[PDB]
């Protein structure tokens, strides 16, 4: 498809709106020119969703208690408010962790205040200081409670900043608030925020006049990593073969003692940039340690990730890297070998939250297929400042796409892989379309590192080239 | 590392020593974890009777529950009438959630809309939202009937939905002839099973209670079944099947079985099939209704009965042997029908069955949880089989269903060892598993880290996991079971029978120590 | 030592001390047994590529074969005909092993009767056994029809059934028109599935070979399906079911599904249902004939081709998807009836199941063994999902049969790794399994051992085993399930991603070891 | 039901016999006398089956492969034949057994000479020679191999007697051939005397001049008890408790060489006096060993039995005797204190082979139970001569009793429960009546000794007293 087609199909697709919604969404969808270094002035994005339009997106709670705060292992963490939002983010997301259920380690478990109509009229602070009290009864080994708002907890007003400091000074631990109530912000990315601001407020800043820990000059923490099926881990171990010590991750795998330690490390290697670099500019501000963003989704970005990281050491990391990149190299170009012949030329659709439509794409094209459309659901316009340069010319951007417009467009580019959400997986499946979530893996990975590039290729090759497509038109229709 | 034909997973891969020693490190280094000594002394403490005294002395704390809110029900029961898009006013992340809970028990997409409130509704309410809300939703999606739902937000805050579903007809949002019925559904008030009793009054509301000039009981010689919140498909199609075996004319009331179901033949089809706008407008003229799950629609009883001026009998749940053939009988005398010999055949069928599995069931001991209607009615099928439920727990019930329930096990002698248990959780109950251990659990997925917990303590202290009910994410088109109706009784018997035998199998398994048992006819 | 309130059986009685006690005193003073050390050098040897070449060079001994003799499909066969009694000509132990055989399958009485033949007959001949039985078993059980089989007894000294008969109705010990079809049916020939083929061939020509003078193809408008050697209840009903569906008429010659599902009602019956002799007399009026199994139905072509002149369609089963694609078809296309939209969607909600678990089928390796027509349909359909069948095992398997699946399998990138073994038994495929292991094994209940072997060596060498075939002794109420049509497609793929995930969840179940992995969606 | 009731009955049942069938099967029926001790003259037995009337016999090959040398373990039992006999009796009786199958015990698996036509029309016995060698080599831990022939065997000439010999003799292995082919005798019975022969003949001899076992005055063996759900383990528990030394269980996980040893025992126990007693009487008159039977069904019989089994050694034996009774009481007691009242008063019809029809009479009656009717398989009437001092007066008694029969007899006498075999148990059940197997405990047991009434009242009462028996009548019928 040309340029001019692009346009016509967007501009076809939005005849379906009242006009209200078509001004807005208008300018939420554009065809990508890799010289533009200003995206605002092609799409805009982090605005509020039009009603009634099938959006993709959750909520503020979703993307604090979801996201950021839930894989944190040795906490608890409290739903706040009705039964629903702990019930249904009850272990949907695969941050793996490593740690005994129920005794040391808390993150597939669901505690919630379970909100009743008593609560609704009256508040819920004095359940809540109950609450404590009998999670620190059952639960003896917690290292910290979070209590994440769901809607109700600002509507009725409570103040669990002073259950939170009441409790804490009264039971020596560290209960965090997070004020991520749903109706805040307009997608999961203000979650992301509201939480970094939680983190920064009332736990990272524990051990600023301790100095019990030794540091060495390469102390790294890697932020942003969720640990989806292990990418936390198979990023790690390449760092420490590297000869670098990974001091805490944030937060997959994550433990609130390595949170507090994470000021003592000499450089902040960024992996998700939306939904933590605020508190990266916080440490940069605060204790003068230095972020870079990195990639580690397909050998290309691997290399270049540990080439760009290695070079803000010496000449023995340095060494250590290419020691590291000569003992994959095998072991990646024997999976190109395999795979990319049976991928190379075919193309994929993207959609997916704030990261990952731009990050995976250099892995699409280590097994030759071409990323033909991409967007999020909540990024913001410094995410597609980073996307742009990243697509090829004349490829199709949509922020915060509607259901209506994604099936349109799958319809019209016929794209050979659609690399979304659960919410999307089984619509296109019904069209003959072959469809890998990218947000679960589908129950795989993990995808990061050289160790995931391997998982990554077989995983497309499997559902792509699977006998199912070509069965879906019955023989006499 | 990787071996690029023998590909691991997360699983085997940080099994290798590289990844465990380099997890060690990260522990030791970094974690401050509690040593293995007290980790394992506290496990064992929360296996205890001390310990579970404590649990059940919790007033504030809940600990995984097994129910979900309100507006999830709703959704469900829109998803059953004919080009319905169900459609929640508040906030859209409750809206992801519900489609995302749904999409991963029926592996089916799942249409649901919101007119995404924020803050800013927050102060000045969610009137605007619902009149762009509606306009968008009929425009871009071409339902022919949006039923509306709420999440607690618009609840707290206290939105008049007719006063907002009036003015956008009136401001010319959306057609005044399009059908917008619509019921408030708090998450803080009851839980899943109430937002779906709470939607399908809104909907029997909207198309009759302004229309009942003109009705008359009786007149169109049909039958009304309300299923309830139900998720699994074999159900919708056990009982439209038995009532066409007799001959009965019927109108099932919010029918999803279509719509979650559709073929992959190259096509999405948003919608299909359900239960028409003309059917329930018609609904008042039946002979009567009958309510499938008569615990969780006591709302739609009320209406049915004060405006439809309907009898609705006095039925249980059509689970097990009893009240399938109570059932089949109500519904012979209603429609004036006989049983046809096809279903007496059916059902001797699984009298034989019955016999043919007694001994290896006799006595088995269950721990089981649920809505209550499927609760009750499983319990009652143990008891038919001779089993013994031991735990009943039901996170929603009520103190009228538990004593309902305890005189049912009063009536029986394989109930002398049951304890009903409502507003408690899973972490009460794996409390219970662990002082008074059954042989096996019956419940959905969130049961398997239950399991995971007793298999801790020990091969011989493990409680298998028998995944019957609502949520199932971890194993593949279960919800095309069935469990009413004595086909569905023939389902669950050979799961529960089966389980049993493969537990043995597995505990015979060990050579010269255990498979002198191992036997090849069982 | 027993505990009135906790009485144990042999398991796990026996590993009380005292027991353990006594049985080792029992091994080291009487048993000579053989060092624990040589055992397990022994057996660990028994796993060895080594040792598995010493197995297949066998040339005299068979161990652990899956196949049965010809008598036993002979009866099969029989009690698919309205009110007809299986009679077996020749020795009475036959008689019974054949029916405690089928009761453990079905869990259902089993009739059939011998006559009794004793060393006497050896010199004389059983001519007088088949008089006075012949007029007993009509006298006594009160058969329609008798249809006579032979054990290998019979066969060897040669009696003359038809002699046999011809006499008995001329003295009047039956009426002479009292049908009493026959055929010989040789053990050491073939297999079960040849004594069905030559059972209903001698059925089939009793009732047409003299009055083929006024019949007509196609004049009744009928299909004729002759199902072969069948142990699954749901397979004779899918078919009826789907030819009932799309309106075409048939008739299933020899139909056993009522007479092995009686109702438990207080009543025996001896006999139910079955194929009526009208309906053999009439067969050759119909349009054609349809062989379901036709790898074992050889000989009933022959004969249907060359005296009924039906052009019997090149048919395979019709497991999977495109076999049942081209069976659909081809009834449609000599019944003139179209595909109806109902079997047309049901088509496509098997599509898509396999689209919602193809992920985790992918790859999958599997050994498995059963009869031709099952094998090779279980093969194709593995095939269709993306699995690797490994090691085919079809003991009663023939070189042609073995040319058609190769090519099967060399049509498809996932039969690259596919050997197919024609002649071998389970202690062949238990060596297979060891020196090239698979996923899991799909075959009858004779596999549990091969599992526990593997279990033996170690866990990660154990082989889990998935119940498919006959017979299925060791779990209840698995033959009323489905192998044919969608229907049982979706039944086979829900059982196989099941038995994956399940086996998974296990994998998965060690805490802060492996548990990471133990995801509550999958 | 009074004596010329029960007479009428059997005279009803058999109107609709032809006139031969009739006249034979008269003489198979009859109504109890418990002062009889002469039974021929008021029953026959060990007769021929009338043809095509259902018995529910089985062959010699049964009583021979399937019954006596089937379950001794460390032997490889070769079924010579057609495929059939091994794969119907594989594993379908439930003798158990510790060993380590398809290594050092062979039990469950089916060894066979799979004959095909070529080998009928040339003999099978060169097959017969090639597979000892193919035994040999893949299982070497057999200590001894047994040819168990089947029909066609004898018809077709083959000489295994002349193999076994040259092929023992070049391995140095014992090596037995049994001629139980199913066309001798008219029963499984016959399949025990040539069992027994066999034994004799090639196996029981082979330490006649080896002195080198250390012999004790309390050694016994237990003869005829086959293990069926660990029967022999739960009686071999209490001889050993009350001072003995069981030397030897046939066959019931037994062994070759316990077999070997059993001529160096002081007193064999014979428990199934009709497979057995054949092999015992040789025992006493070649070795001097007498043999004693015994019963070790339900509290009363067991206590009689091991007071008359101690009877016969010293005053140490029968002090550990009644202290062995006094242990066991409180168990036993309890046991009847929980399930009689459960049972007391129920009926019951057995039906089974040739010992188990009068050895269980009195556990039931322990339970308070009466046994109506019985009648044997096979037995011969030694067997009847000692059935009907066991059974009440008038009662009704049946010698290989037809399908047609027993169902009739039922339907007349109403029993409140019934024990047979798999061929019966379905049949039954339909009618609404409970039944048990009483061949293999229906996968339940042992019901040997005090541990085995424990599980025999258990299993009769769950079965009798089930809630399924109570709903066979549709409720609108
Ligand atoms: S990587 Fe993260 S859960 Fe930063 S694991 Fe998750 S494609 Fe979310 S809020 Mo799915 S930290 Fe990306 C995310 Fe955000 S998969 Fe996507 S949407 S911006
Ligand atoms: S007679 Fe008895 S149940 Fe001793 S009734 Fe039963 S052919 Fe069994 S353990 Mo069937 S006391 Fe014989 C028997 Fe043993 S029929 Fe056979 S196998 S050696
Ligand atoms: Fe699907
Ligand atoms: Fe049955």
């Amino acid at each position: 498809m040309s340029r001019e087609e692009v346009e016509s199909l967007i501009q076809e697709v939005l005849e379906v709106y009242p006009e209200k919604a078509r001004k807005d969404r208008n300018k939420h969808l554009a065809v990508n020119d890799p010289a533009v270094t200003q995206s605002k002035k092609a799409i805009i994005s982090n605005k509020k969703s039009q009603p009634g339009l099938m959006t993709i997106r959750g909520c503020a709670y979703a993307g604090s208690k979801g996201v950021v705060w839930g894989p944190i292992k040795d906490m608890i963490h409290i739903s706040h408010g009705p039964v629903g939002c702990g019930q249904y983010s009850r272990a949907g997301r695969r941050n793996y962790y490593i740690g005994t259920t129920g005794v040391n380690a808390f993150v597939t478990m669901n505690f919630t205040s379970d909100f009743q109509e008593k609560d609704i009229v009256f508040g819920g602070d004095k359940k809540l200081a109950k609450l404590i009290d009998e999670v620190e009864t059952l639960f003896p080994l917690n290292k910290g409670i979070s209590v994440q708002s769901e809607c109700p907890i600002g509507c009725i007003g409570d103040d669990i900043e002073s259950v939170s400091k009441v409790k804490g000074a009264e039971l020596s631990k560290t209960i965090v608030p997070v004020r991520c109530e749903g109706f805040r912000g307009v997608s999961q990315s203000l979650g992301h925020h509201i939480a970094n601001d939680a983190v920064r407020d009332w736990v990272l800043g524990k051990r600023d006049e301790d100095t019990t820990f030794a540091s060495t000059p390469y102390d790294v923490a890697i932020i942003g990593d969720y640990n989806i099926g292990g990418d936390a881990w198979s990023s790690r171990i390449l760092l420490e073969e590297m000869g670098l010590r990974c001091v805490a991750q944030w937060s997959g795998d994550g433990s609130i003692s390595e949170i507090e330690l994470t000021p003592k490390v000499k450089l902040n290697l960024v992996h998700c940039y939306r939904s933590m670099n605020y508190i990266s500019r916080h440490m940069e501000e605060k204790y003068g340690i230095p972020w870079m963003e990195y990639n580690f989704f397909g050998p290309t970005k691997t290399i270049e990730s540990l080439r760009a990281i290695a070079a803000k050491f010496d000449e023995s990391i340095q060494k250590k890297c290419e020691e590291v990149i000569a003992k994959y190299k095998p072991e990646w170009e024997a999976v190109v070998a395999k795979y990319r012949p049976r991928l190379e030329g075919k193309r994929v659709m993207l959609y997916i939250g704030g990261l990952r439509p731009r990050h995976v794409i250099g892995a699409y094209e280590d097994l030759g297929m071409e990323v033909v459309g991409t967007g999020y659901e909540f990024a913001h316009n410094d995410d597609y400042d980073r996307t742009m340069k990243e697509m090829g010319d004349s490829t199709l951007l949509y922020d915060d796409v509607t259901g209506y417009e994604f099936e349109e467009f799958v319809k019209r580019i016929k794209p050979d892989l659609i690399g979304s959400g659960i919410k999307e997986k089984f619509i296109f499946q019904k069209m003959g379309i072959p469809f890998r979530q990218m947000h679960s893996w589908d129950y795989s990975g993990p995808y990061h590192g050289f160790d995931g590039f391997a998982i990554f290729a077989r995983d497309m090759d499997m559902t792509l080239n699977n006998p199912c497509w070509k069965k879906l038109q019955a023989p006499w229709e | 590392s990787q071996q690029v034909d023998k590909i691991k997973a997360s699983y085997p891969l940080f099994l290798d020593q590289d990844y465990k020693d380099m997890l060690a490190k990260k522990r030791d280094g970094f974690e401050e974890k509690y040593p293995q000594d007290k980790i394992d002394e506290v496990f064992q403490w929360t296996t205890t009777k001390e310990y579970q005294e404590l649990n059940f002395q919790r007033e504030a704390l809940t600990v995984n529950p097994a129910k979900a809110c309100q507006p999830l029900g709703a959704v469900l029961c829109a998803l059953g009438f004919e080009k319905t898009m169900p459609y929640v006013h508040g906030s859209q992340g409750c809206v992801a959630y519900f489609r995302s809970y749904f999409n991963r028990h029926f592996r089916e997409p799942v249409s649901c809309v919101s007119d995404s409130m924020t803050e800013d509704a927050a102060v000045f309410g969610g009137q605007q939202n619902m009149k762009d809300g509606l306009q968008n939703c009929k425009a871009t999606y071409k339902p022919d009937m949006i039923a509306v739902s709420t999440t607690c937000m618009a609840e707290v805050i206290g939105d008049d939905l007719n006063a907002f579903i009036n003015n956008s007809k009136k401001e010319g949002f959306i057609p005044d002839e399009f059908p917008v019925p619509f019921a408030h559904t708090p998450s803080f008030v009851g839980s899943h099973v109430t937002g779906w009793d709470n939607m399908f009054e809104g909907i029997a509301r909207y198309f009759t209670l302004k229309s009942m000039d003109d009705k008359v009981v009786g007149s169109n010689k049909k039958i009304n079944i309300v299923p309830g919140f139900e998720t699994y498909l074999g159900n919708f199609r056990v009982i439209k099947r038995m009532l066409s075996e007799m001959g009965v004319g019927y109108s099932l009331l919010s029918d999803p079985e279509e719509v979650l179901d559709t073929p992959a033949d190259g096509q999405f089809r948003m919608y299909a099939g359900g239960t028409t706008q003309e059917e329930m407008k018609d609904a008042p003229n039946a002979l009567n209704t009958v309510l499938l799950q008569p615990w969780h629609l006591e709302k739609t009883k009320k209406f049915v009965e004060g405006t439809w001026k309907h009898e609705v009998p006095k039925l249980n749940i059509p689970m097990g042997l009893d009240w399938t053939d109570e059932f089949l009988m109500k519904v012979s005398e209603i429609s004036g029908q006989p049983i046809p010999a096809s279903l007496t055949k059916e059902r001797g069928r699984l009298v034989d069955m019955m016999t043919d599995s007694h001994t290896w069931l006799h006595g088995k001991r269950f721990a089981l949880w649920g809505d209550p209607d499927f609760v009750m009615g499983l319990v009652k099928f143990l008891l038919e089989l001779g089993c013994e439920p031991v735990h009943i727990l039901c996170h929603n019930g009520n103190k009228r269903w538990k004593k309902a329930v305890d005189a049912i096990l009063a009536a029986s002698p394989y109930g002398k060892n049951a304890t009903v248990y409502i507003g408690k959780d899973l972490w009460h109950l794996r409390s219970l598993v662990f002082t008074d251990k059954p042989d096996f659990m019956i419940g959905n997925s969130y049961g398997k880290f239950i399991q995971r917990d007793t298999l801790h303590k020990g091969k011989e202290f493990e409680v298998p996991l028998i995944r019957i009910g609502f949520p199932i994410f971890d194993r593949h088109h279960l919800h095309r079971s069935t469990t009413l109706g004595y086909e569905g009784a023939m389902q669950i018997l050979t799961t529960l029978v089966n389980s049993i035998l493969e537990r043995l199998d597995e505990e015979t398994r060990g050579m010269q120590a255990t498979d002198y048992n191992h036997d090849l006819v069982r």
